């Protein structure tokens, strides 16, 4: 932004952010299945205790 | 004089204030089309060659 013209940077920076979106999207993605896995295990442990 | 497109040359720039401005002041000019950068924001960079 302190190099590129105004009609071509939002071009740029929407390619750049879509990418960090779906890394945090794929970040959320894995964390809900292991917070099943845990939560399943948790389930166990609170039956057995 | 220039040099031929066979045989062109090189010549380094170092270690002064690079201005822009001067550069609109000489003729209508048929293209500036730039790739890497803009050219409203050239007159605020520092460049290593």
């Amino acid at each position: 932004f302190s190099r590129l013209d105004p009609p071509e940077a939002e071009v740029q920076i929407d390619r750049l952010i879509t990418g960090r979106l779906q890394s945090l999207q794929t970040y959320v993605t894995q964390q809900l299945i292991r917070a099943a896995e845990i939560r399943a295990s948790a389930n166990l442990a609170a039956t057995k205790m | 004089r220039f040099a031929s497109v066979y045989a062109w040359n090189r010549k380094r720039i170092s270690n002064c204030v690079a201005d822009y401005s001067v550069l609109y002041n000489l003729a209508p000019f048929f293209t500036f089309k730039c790739y890497g950068v803009s050219p409203t924001k050239l007159n605020d960079l520092c460049f290593t060659n």
